[PDB]
This record gives C-alpha cells, sequence and structure tokens, in this order.
C-alpha cells in the first residue's frame, strides 16, 4: 500500500462561492483519542 | 513541493483518502487520513516530521507552519476537494464547539469521508485549520488548527 498525492489547487478564497450550511454552538468534550463527543 | 491543496490517494484502483494542505515546504493532514505514513510526490517522498492523535493533526517535510486562527465573528470558505470533484470552496458561518479548554469554530458541513483535510480559510486566504474531525448532531467538523 503506496500513498501518493496530487495537486488539487491554489489555496484562496473566492467571491463566487455557494453559501450554506447552519451555525450550531454545541457542547464537546474531547478525549485522549482525539473524539470530539457532545456533553450535556 | 508547490504550495497548494492536494489530494491523498492510495491503491486494485486508486481512491481518495483525504486532502492536505501544500505550505512553506510542509505537507499538512489529519492524522486518521494517513495515520502518518510516509507520501510519494513525483518521485519524491514525503516524511513526517511531527504529528499528534489528540489534535489529529501531522505534518511532513518540517513543523506544522499554519497558524491563523478563526476571528469568532466573519464568514468562512471550507476549499473542499471531494472524491472525483474539482477543487470548490464552500461559504458558511461557523458555529461553536463550546470545551472546557475553550471556544473551537465548528462547520456544519457534510462532504464525503475522502474530503477529510480540506482546508478551511478566512477572507484573506490564510488557513484557519482543516475538516474532518467532528461530532454527530448531521455532521458538524471541528475547525482543527495545530500550533506553530
Amino acid at each position: 500500500v503506496d500513498m501518493y498525492i496530487e495537486r488539487a489547487g491554489d489555496i484562496t478564497w473566492e467571491k463566487d462561492a455557494e453559501v450554506t450550511g447552519n451555525s450550531p454552538r454545541l457542547d464537546v468534550a474531547l478525549d485522549e483519542s482525539g473524539d470530539f463527543s457532545l456533553v450535556e | 513541493t508547490t504550495d497548494g491543496v492536494y489530494r491523498v490517494m492510495t491503491r486494485l484502483g486508486s481512491t481518495q483518502v483525504g486532502v492536505g494542505v501544500m505550505q512553506e515546504g510542509v505537507f499538512h493532514t489529519m492524522w486518521h487520513v494517513t495515520k502518518g505514513a510516509a507520501l510519494r510526490s513525483g518521485e519524491g517522498r514525503l516524511d513526517p516530521y511531527w504529528g499528534d492523535v489528540k489534535q489529529d493533526l501531522v505534518s511532513y517535510c518540517g513543523p506544522w507552519k499554519l497558524d491563523a486562527a478563526w476571528d469568532g465573528l466573519s464568514e468562512v470558505q471550507l476549499l473542499a476537494v471531494p472524491p472525483g470533484e474539482r477543487a470548490k470552496n464552500i461559504q458558511t458561518l461557523p458555529g461553536i464547539f463550546k470545551t472546557k479548554d475553550g471556544d473551537i469554530g465548528a462547520v456544519a458541513l457534510d462532504y464525503p469521508a475522502g474530503t477529510s483535510g480540506s482546508p478551511i480559510l478566512d477572507k484573506s486566504g490564510r488557513v484557519i485549520g482543516l475538516y474532518g474531525n467532528g461530532v454527530v448532531i448531521s455532521y458538524v467538523s471541528a475547525i482543527t488548527q495545530g500550533k506553530r
């Protein structure tokens, strides 16, 4: 198994970008394995 | 070695396992994408240099270089690179992961798993973190940033 990289673009902001998605506020915890979980 | 956003591919057939950012001669991606494996770039090889499972981050060829942070008020852009699709910018206002150790921006965007490592940008075009470590409430990704 070999892993390889291919260039896909410049890192640039785009003025004509699609705009979507909410902005939820969530309480979370981050454990030692890097996993986020919800907290109540 | 050229600055830019890259697909991370693996080989019967090729598949895209993730995405990363080349900047200042260092390749940045998420630990869960490569698990630290060396990466081929042309005839060259990129070796891991730093990584951390709890942050879910890994850098190749040098130390982590990305240090911009979400300003907490402005819209951002996910530069998503989905498998089989041209790089595309998705604008959004982040929500917030509230943790005992402070607030982290989060984006409520759900792209295929091979999109993990795609950069999130601020209005100046700086990388404020990477996409693909998060929680389900619908998936919400932390804006994961390392330390420079």
